[PDB]
Parts: C-alpha cells; sequence; structure tokens
C-alpha cells in the first residue's frame, strides 16, 4: 500500500527528485531518521543522495535527490505513505495578508508601494539554456502585475490590501511541485508563530495533477487558509490539473469583456467541475515592471484568480471572521449568472462548468451544486458528489446522458452525508449534483421511506413538528433479474412530499432550523424540446429539484443556481424545492 | 478598466 | 381469524442454508406488506426485510443484503425467507409480521399481527432425542392437602421442548423451568400439584415433545 | 440508522400504581414510535402506536407519551398478567430500529418455599446417571440459597440451579435445584438432603430422603 506517483504529461516530469510523504502522525525526529535511514541505506548499495529538505507543518516527509533506482527500495521505508516524482508548474476596517507564489516583484512600482512586503523565500529551478542570461531583466513582470491587479492604487481590487510576496517561478515562469510545498510551509510556519487575522493565498500557477500539491492544499485551507488558484490556460479539464483540481482551493477560470471564455493563441482558459467560478481574464491594466509608473495588458487564469483574491480580501476586511466555506458561497452568490457564452467549451464539459463571472458584494441561505465525476460503465458503478465540513447536504439528483439511471440516495459515509448516484444495466456511467447550502441554526437529517406499493403509505414529508423538506432522492428498488414492468408513480394530495415512484426508497432531506421556510414550485410541458425548467424568485434559494416521469422520459435533472433543470428525451415536469431563512 | 466595472468595483 | 402460522424450529450445520416460512390467513394475502426481524437473546430485534406479495418485491436492511432472500407464493398464500452461508452469530428466533396502513403518509401504519417465532439453532451436534424420568414421592406421612409430582426431560438437542400434564387437563398447579446445558445437551425439569385424595388412586402423566426430533414420550407417574 | 435506547428498568410513582419506561432516539422521529409487549413464547402485542394512540382492544391502563426524541410508556395498576418484556421501536426511517425490551418486576406480599425432594428414577439410574430434584415453589422475594447435604456432608459440584420467571397468576418466583451425580458416585451414599433458606424464616426448610427406607 506505499505507492509511487509520476506527472502524467510526459514533458512536465522532474526525474532525480522525489517527494517522499509519510504517515500523518510522523513526527519530525521520525521524518529525519527515516531521511538518514534512506541515505545510509543508499550509500550501502554504492549511491549518493542528498536530503535537499525535511517537511514539518505541512505535512510529514522529505525531499530527496537521487536516482529513480532507488525508488524500489524508499518504498520499502518504514512510515512511507507515497513518493511523488517532482514535476513543473508553470505562471498563467481589518487588516487582511495576501501571500502571491509567483515569480520575483517590482516592490517600489507606485501602484503597490508600501502594500508588498519581498518575504526573502526563494525556491526555482534552474533556467533552461547553458547560455541563458537575464541580462537587464529583473523577472519582475508576471508577479508585479498580478500584486497590481489584487492591490495596486489605482488599477487594483483591493486598495487596501497587505501582501507578501514569495519567488517560486524562476525568469522564463516556472516552478516545481516541491519549490511550492515548501512555499506553502512557509505560509503554515508562518501563521503559526504569528497573528490569527485573515490569510489569502494566491497561487497563479499549474502543473499537472499532484496528489501532493493538492493534500499540501487541503492541509492549509483546513487550516482556515483562502486559497485561490488558475483554472488553467490549456483549454482543458482543470481536474487534470493541480493546484486546480484541489477541492478545497478556489479555483479561477478566466472571461473577457464581451462574456466569452477567453482565449490564449491556440489554447484558453481550462473548464469543467473543478473549476468554482470565472473572473475578468483578458487584457487587464495592472502594473508594469518597465518603470515606477508604467501598466501594462495581460491575459490568463491568473488574472482571473488575482480579482477573486482581491475580492476575497475586501470580504475579509470587512467580516474577518468569515470561514472558507462563507466565503465561497458568498463569492458565487454575488457573481453574475448565467452571463457566459457556453459554445466555446466542448458540449460534454458545459454542463459541469460554471456560469459564474466574479464581482463584489453589493442571516441568509447559501445553496452551491457540487457536480460528481462520472462514474465507471460497470452496471454496479456510482458517483459521489461530497459537501466541505461546514455544509449541509439538502438535496440530492442525478443525471446520464443516455439516461440509464437506478436514481441516488443521500447517505451517510465517514460521518457525513453525501449523494451517491447509481448507474443502470447497460449505463454508459451517470454524475451525482449534492446542493451544499450554509443553513445558520440548522439540525438536519435524511429520514428513509420505503417502496410504496400498496393502496396507502405512498406519502413521504416531514412529519416531524418544526421539520421541513428541503429535498428528495430516488432509488430504483426492483432487481436487474426481476421482471420489469413500466412504473407507476406515487399519487400527489399534499404539495409538500416527495415525488416519485411507488417501486423506488425515498429519501427525505428534512431541517430544522429557526425561521426555515420552505416550498414546492412545479413547471411541465407535454412534449418538451431539450429540457423544462422552473425557477425560485429573488428572495427564495433552490434546495431541491427533482424530475417527473422517470427514465421513459428523462435523462436527468440538476440545479443551475436556482434554476431546477430537467433534461428530457426526444408531460415532463420539474419539481423544485425552495427554501429561504427569516 | 472593464475588468474592475465588470465586478462593481468602478460605475 | 387474520393469522400468521410459522415453520417449525430448525437445526443447521454451519455454512448451510435455511428456508423459513409464514403462512398468512384471515385476510387478502397480496394486498399487505410482510416482514422478517431478528430476535438475539439479549438483544433488540433487527428488522431484516419486507416483501409486498402482490408483486413478490423485496426491500432489505443493507447488514442482510446478502444473508436474507424473501420470496412469497400467492398459491400456497405464504413468504418465505432463506438464510444463507449461516454461522452461530445467526442462531436466534425469527419473526414474520404484517404491516396494516391506515393513511397516505409512510408513517400511518403499525405491525399488527405476528408470528410466534421460529428458532434457529447453527451447530454441528446432532439432533438427539430427551430421555424423560418421572419424580414422584415415596415413603412418608403426608403433610398439607396437595402432593407435587414432576417430570425430568434430559439429554437433547436444540432447546426446543414442551411438557404438558394428563394432556393438559393439568395447567394448574403446573411450573415449568428453564432448560440448562449439562456437557452440550439440554436438561429441563417440570412440577405438578394435585391434592392428596387424587394421586397415587387417580393416574397423573407428563407428555413431553421435542419437535426438532419429531418425538413424543409420554411417561406415567408410579 | 436511529439509535433506541430503552430503559433499564420499570421507574416507580405513587406507591408502585403508575410503573414507567423511557425510549430515546439519536434523531428526531416526530412520533412514529410504537409500544410493543411480548410475553415468553408468545408474538408481541401492539400495544400504543403513533407515540400515544392505543391498538384496538388495548387496556386504558397503558399510555404512552413523547415527541420528538423522548418517550415515555407507563402502566397504572400493573398486575401479575402484566408481566412481560416491553419494547419501543421508531418508524420515521428504514431500516426499522427496535428498544432492547425491559422486563416488568413487580412487589408483592412474602412467601415461603413449598419445597419437595426426589429421588433418582430407576429408568435413570439403569442408563448410568442419578440426578436428586429439589423444587422451590411459588415464594417471594427471588432471593433464595439452596444447601445439598449427601450423609449430612454438604455437596458443591454437580448443582444446577433454574428459576422461572416471575409468575403470571401471583407474581412469586419458582426454582428447581438439582444434583447430578454418577449412578456409581450415587450408590456409595444413602441419605439426600436439600435445605432451603429463605427471607420467611431464621431457620431452613429441609426436606430428604434415605435410600435405606421402605
Ligand atoms: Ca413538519
Amino acid at each position: 500500500t506505499a505507492t509511487f506517483h509520476r506527472c502524467a504529461k510526459d514533458p512536465w516530469r522532474l526525474p532525480g527528485t522525489y517527494v517522499v510523504v509519510l504517515k500523518e502522525e510522523t513526527h519530525l525526529s521520525q521524518s529525519e531518521r527515516t531521511a538518514r535511514r534512506l541515505q545510509a541505506q543508499a550509500a550501502r548499495r554504492g549511491y549518493l543522495t542528498k536530503i535537499l529538505h525535511v517537511f514539518h507543518g505541512l505535512l510529514p516527509g522529505f525531499l530527496v535527490k537521487m536516482s529513480g533506482d532507488l525508488l524500489e527500495l524508499a518504498l520499502k521505508l518504514p512510515h512511507v505513505d507515497y513518493i511523488e516524482e517532482d514535476s513543473s508548474v508553470f505562471a498563467q476596517g481589518s487588516l487582511v495578508e495576501v501571500y502571491l507564489l509567483d515569480t520575483s516583484i517590482q516592490s517600489d512600482h507606485r501602484e503597490i508601494e508600501g502594500r508588498v512586503m519581498v518575504t526573502d523565500f526563494e525556491n526555482v529551478p534552474e533556467e533552461d539554456g547553458t547560455r541563458f542570461h537575464r541580462q537587464a531583466s529583473k523577472c519582475d513582470s508576471h508577479g508585479t502585475h498580478l500584486a497590481g491587479v489584487v492591490s495596486g492604487r489605482d488599477a487594483g481590487v483591493a486598495k487596501g490590501a497587505s501582501m507578501r510576496s514569495l519567488r517560486v517561478l524562476n525568469c522564463q515562469g516556472k516552478g516545481t511541485v516541491s519549490g511550492t510545498l515548501i512555499g506553502l510551509e512557509f505560509i503554515r510556519k508562518s501563521q503559526l508563530v504569528q497573528p490569527v487575522g485573515p490569510l489569502v493565498v494566491l497561487l497563479p500557477l499549474a502543473g499537472g495533477y499532484s496528489r501532493v500539491l493538492n493534500a499540501a492544499c487541503q492541509r492549509l485551507a483546513r487550516a482556515g487558509v483562502v486559497l485561490v488558484t488558475a483554472a488553467g490556460n490549456f483549454r482543458d479539464d482543470a481536474c487534470l490539473y493541480s493546484p486546480a483540481s484541489a477541492p478545497e482551493v478556489i479555483t479561477v477560470g478566466a472571461t473577457n469583456a464581451q462574456d466569452q471564455p477567453v482565449t490564449l493563441g491556440t489554447l484558453g482558459t481550462n473548464f469543467g467541475r473543478c473549476v468554482d467560478l470565472f473572473a475578468p481574464g483578458e487584457d487587464i491594466i495592472g502594473a508594469s515592471s518597465d518603470c515606477s509608473t508604467c501598466f501594462v495588458s495581460q491575459s490568463g487564469t491568473s488574472q482571473a484568480a488575482a480579482h477573486v483574491a482581491g475580492i476575497a480580501a475586501m470580504m475579509l476586511s470587512a467580516e474577518p471572521e468569515l470561514t472558507l466555506a462563507e466565503l465561497r458561497q458568498r463569492l458565487i452568490h454575488f457573481s453574475a449568472k448565467d452571463v457566459i457564452n457556453e459554445a466555446w467549451f466542448p458540449e460534454d464539459q458545459r454542463v459541469l462548468t460554471p456560469n459564474l463571472v466574479a464581482a463584489l458584494p453589493p442571516w441568509q441561505l447559501f445553496c452551491r451544486t457540487v457536480w460528481s465525476a462520472h462514474s465507471g460503465p460497470t452496471r454496479m458503478a456510482t458517483a459521489i458528489a461530497r459537501c466541505a465540513p461546514d455544509e449541509e447536504l439538502l438535496s440530492c439528483s442525478s443525471f446520464s446522458r443516455s439516461g440509464k439511471r437506478r436514481g441516488e440516495r443521500m447517505e451517510a459515509q465517514g460521518g457525513k452525508l453525501v449523494c451517491r448516484a447509481h448507474n443502470a444495466f447497460g449505463g454508459e456511467g451517470v454524475y451525482a449534483i449534492a446542493r451544499c447550502c450554509l443553513l445558520p441554526q440548522a439540525n438536519c437529517s435524511v429520514h428513509t421511506a420505503p417502496p410504496a406499493e400498496a393502496s396507502m403509505g405512498t406519502r413521504v414529508h416531514c412529519h416531524q413538528q418544526g421539520h421541513v423538506l428541503t429535498g428528495c432522492s430516488s432509488h430504483w428498488e426492483v432487481e436487474d433479474l426481476g421482471t420489469h414492468k413500466p412504473p407507476v408513480l406515487r399519487p400527489r394530495g399534499q404539495p409538500n412530499q416527495c415525488v416519485g415512484h411507488r417501486e423506488a426508497s425515498i429519501h427525505a432531506s428534512c431541517c430544522h432550523a429557526p425561521g426555515l421556510e420552505c416550498k414546492v414550485k412545479e413547471h411541465g410541458i407535454p412534449a418538451p424540446q431539450e429540457q423544462v425548467t422552473v425557477a425560485c424568485e429573488e428572495g427564495w434559494t433552490l434546495t431541491g429539484c427533482s424530475a417527473l416521469p422517470g427514465t421513459s422520459h428523462v435523462l436527468g435533472a440538476y440545479a443551475v443556481d436556482n434554476t431546477c433543470v430537467v433534461r428530457s428525451r426526444d408531460a415532463v415536469t420539474a419539481v423544485a424545492i425552495c427554501c429561504r431563512s427569516r | 478598466x472593464w475588468n474592475l466595472k465588470r465586478i462593481x468595483l468602478l460605475r | 381469524q387474520v393469522q400468521l402460522k410459522q415453520s417449525g424450529a430448525e437445526l443447521v450445520r454451519p455454512g448451510a442454508s435455511v428456508k423459513l416460512s409464514c403462512k398468512a390467513s384471515g385476510y387478502i394475502f397480496t394486498d399487505y406488506y410482510i416482514n422478517w426481524l431478528k430476535k438475539r437473546p439479549g438483544q433488540g430485534l433487527e428488522w431484516i426485510a419486507r416483501i409486498y406479495p402482490g408483486s413478490g418485491h423485496t426491500y432489505y436492511n443493507e447488514n442482510f443484503k446478502d444473508k436474507a432472500t424473501l420470496t412469497a407464493e400467492k398459491s400456497s398464500s405464504n413468504v418465505y425467507m432463506q438464510l444463507s452461508s449461516l454461522t452461530s452469530e445467526d442462531s436466534a428466533v425469527y419473526f414474520c409480521a404484517r404491516e396494516n396502513f391506515y393513511g397516505s403518509s409512510y408513517v400511518d401504519w403499525y405491525f399488527d399481527v405476528w408470528g410466534t417465532g421460529t428458532t434457529v439453532t447453527v451447530s454441528s451436534a446432532k439432533t438427539t432425542p430427551p430421555s424423560v424420568y418421572p419424580l414422584a414421592p415415596g415413603c412418608g406421612d403426608t403433610t398439607g392437602s396437595s402432593v407435587t409430582l414432576g417430570c425430568l426431560v434430559k439429554g437433547y438437542f436444540p432447546e426446543s421442548v414442551t411438557v404438558t400434564w394428563n394432556s393438559g387437563s393439568l395447567s394448574s398447579s403446573v411450573h415449568t423451568f428453564p432448560a440448562l446445558l449439562q456437557s452440550g445437551l439440554y436438561t429441563m425439569s417440570s412440577s405438578v400439584t394435585v391434592p392428596s385424595s387424587t394421586w397415587p388412586s387417580q393416574t397423573v402423566t407428563c407428555s413431553v415433545a421435542h419437535p426438532a426430533s419429531s418425538t413424543t414420550v409420554d411417561k406415567k407417574l408410579e | 440508522d436511529i439509535v433506541m435506547t430503552q430503559s433499564q428498568k420499570f421507574m416507580s410513582t405513587s406507591g408502585g400504581d403508575r410503573v414507567s419506561i423511557t425510549c430515546k432516539t439519536s434523531q428526531n422521529v416526530g412520533t412514529a414510535v410504537a409500544w410493543f409487549q411480548q410475553k415468553p413464547g408468545q408474538s408481541p402485542k401492539l400495544l400504543i402506536y403513533s407515540a400515544s394512540n392505543r391498538y384496538t382492544g388495548v387496556s386504558d391502563r397503558f399510555t404512552g407519551s413523547g415527541s420528538g426524541t423522548e418517550f415515555i410508556f407507563t402502566i397504572s395498576y400493573a398486575q401479575s398478567e402484566d408481566l412481560a418484556d416491553y419494547f419501543c421501536h421508531q418508524y420515521s426511517s428504514y431500516p426499522l430500529t427496535f428498544g432492547a425490551g425491559t422486563k416488568l418486576e413487580l412487589k408483592r406480599a412474602d412467601a415461603a418455599p413449598t419445597v419437595s425432594i426426589f429421588p433418582p428414577s430407576s429408568e435413570q439410574l439403569t442408563s448410568g446417571g442419578a440426578s436428586v430434584v429439589c423444587f422451590l415453589n411459588n415464594f417471594y422475594p427471588k432471593d433464595i440459597n439452596v444447601k445439598w447435604k449427601i450423609d449430612g456432608s454438604e455437596r458443591q459440584n454437580g448443582v444446577l440451579n433454574s428459576w422461572t420467571d416471575q409468575d403470571s397468576k401471583d407474581s412469586t418466583y419458582s426454582m428447581s435445584s438439582t444434583l447430578t451425580l454418577t449412578k456409581d458416585e450415587y450408590e456409595r451414599h444413602n441419605s439426600y438432603t436439600c435445605e432451603a433458606t429463605h427471607k420467611t424464616s431464621t431457620s431452613p426448610i429441609v426436606k430428604s430422603f434415605n435410600r435405606n427406607e421402605c
């Protein structure tokens, strides 16, 4: 169970340097001892080795320069969780501190002087080319512009923002996973020995999926840090890249002045479920390293990330005790909805890509949609959509491009509810779509009702006083070898009951919160073309989204901001539960 | 300056 | 007249399977859900699964999804539960019960009628019938109005045993003592009390029944 | 899975006229809680459904109350006839979950046991065994000590004691003490005594037989 991980993209691999990650409760004395054990063992086999850095604070482990011949030996070491081969990354009121991991910076530019502090942390790979020389270049450009976009006097988003610079990218805008890791551990160690003030970390870089980089980000996020990253400039799924793929970081895609996704030569902004939202990222005026009062127009998802870091810094100067869940929910709440032209993205990536462009704001129930990864084609394969630790799973739906689904279940897994979608016999696979909310003094629980084929007992509701129905899930309960017969719908009397087939188990989300008020809305078309829609009004938050009738006419259903969308085949109805506080 | 107008910072 | 008659007690070797049955009468078989539940000695009842006989569609507790297999036979008017790959953790008393709905709500129902239970013993040991011994008093000067006699039922397996006096004529004053294990076999005794007037003039007889070995012994006291 | 946590014993009120058990759930089951009565070797009997509604035919001495996560079941003027196990169960969510059960215990006027000793049968001795049986019937309280003597000398090994559950007719207890020896071991002694020591007397009840008599 001690595994070896290398980058999927061969040209971005950096063999010779390896991150040895140890098990969770490994003390510094054990990491140092394990590092020395590797050196001694390697020397016994006649190999020089160099322990570049011993990790402590963010994760237990060490960084080692050695031959790949010694891998099988290092995987046999005690306490090892996994070994990851290093790879390259590339460039893409209260006082809040914004950490910037990027290039060097012109700290004396008028746009950012007095607001930027150069930390002296420096960790970059050597530049490519035997005769490469910076000469009159100060390797300032990317970093200076981004510090300006975050907090520049005249062209910045959060003009009143403190910033701290760490050099993790060289003159060619290239860094390593190992160097970024060390920069994140620096930030953590600063947090421990310094204040209890809000921290924003801007990671305007991207590399191939990295198990260790994503873990390091997850650890800083759980310690209360707000990480904002570029989605990537590869016109590709951001789940294949890191830190983009890490679910705890806030991944930002780039859009232009005509609300189009940004094009960068033959590539452009990344897309898909791992992108939290989009922001301005084309022709962005910001500080230029050319002179202390110069400006310059740049484009990319790092520009887009800097806008969100600015917005976060503004939000945190106002409410400094705001949690990361609260901030992500607020970022999504205030963004412009359904303004992006989704034509530019691959057709099968549009549903999964959010239609949100960031914006500043001008108690309350906030919900966001969380899409799962696609399940496999196995008939018993499942997809899982998870909420953030602080959030409630208020509803769970599913969707298949073929419509071959068994339904879905809101079930406990590791003490927390998850939205599990089940594939059907002969199905290509399915998606699970969670609706994750922040509800004040909520006491929620899911109640499972059984298949109801008798003439009574069909009505499923939150029969408990003070508990209100926020969402329904339906799971088909007839065996694949049993005689199939057309599903029969459970009748409708009361309006605030689950909708579903008599042959299915129903999972009801019942919440008890002080001023929680929840209602059902419907809208059906007889022979719909592609879809049916129903939306919560201004002041209401979509909590649940279900479809009617079953598989025969429907591919699935999913929330899209406050609109419940039901994807029909060639009387289809969209049933939505709209909820609100106080 | 479209970017700052777009995020509701300038009118 | 509305009732559920369950199949008799079972003994099975570890790794084997059993098919318990639950015969329904006095109501429309197809119109009501029937459930199976597990009762171990110190524990609270565990819900296993349910079936609608009208369609034969099942719904199980995830914990019993692999163990249990429900089935309905409209002709016979009875539901079955097959338990597979048995172990000593499956030695329990199994009950069947009917759900009766009174409303549209999924919580407008109750388990109105139940079966008496079926004891399942999982063991490598063999079925051994009991030896019935008469407990009659000897020599003496009578005191009081009554006499106590008894039956010792010894060396049987599994625990399923029923003692009755005369032919249920004497239900009072009768005491039946819980069985205990005696080097792998069960031992149990039963007391009957009758007036001095009757015994030994009148004849007293315990009738022991061990269904697991399909045996019935009538020991006469004298 | 909703967790049912039932009372370990019945708690008395009003001088034993009202006796009650509580049943608490891990999450809110509203009013979806039913109460059952189960007598040994018999099928559960529905008493209260939907937290407080009485099933048809159930005596008005049985009542249920509560909502949310705490539910009480009470018996007014409990009789010997009510001696059984009592359990709750939630039906707000599947899998359905039940409480462990609570056996009803009742107080009564003290009563001394009726002790009777029986020698081994010829049928048993011909088959190599010798069980000497003593029956200690219809006593109260349940606590009692039984001492076996073989030729006046106290015997410890081979004795198995079995109590009945509290009596449905008169709330008393009945016990059976059985000394099981081998045929050879039994043959070597002549007088078997059985002494019952109970709270109804300072002096124990003694019953015995001598193989030599008659
Ligand atoms: Ca309610």
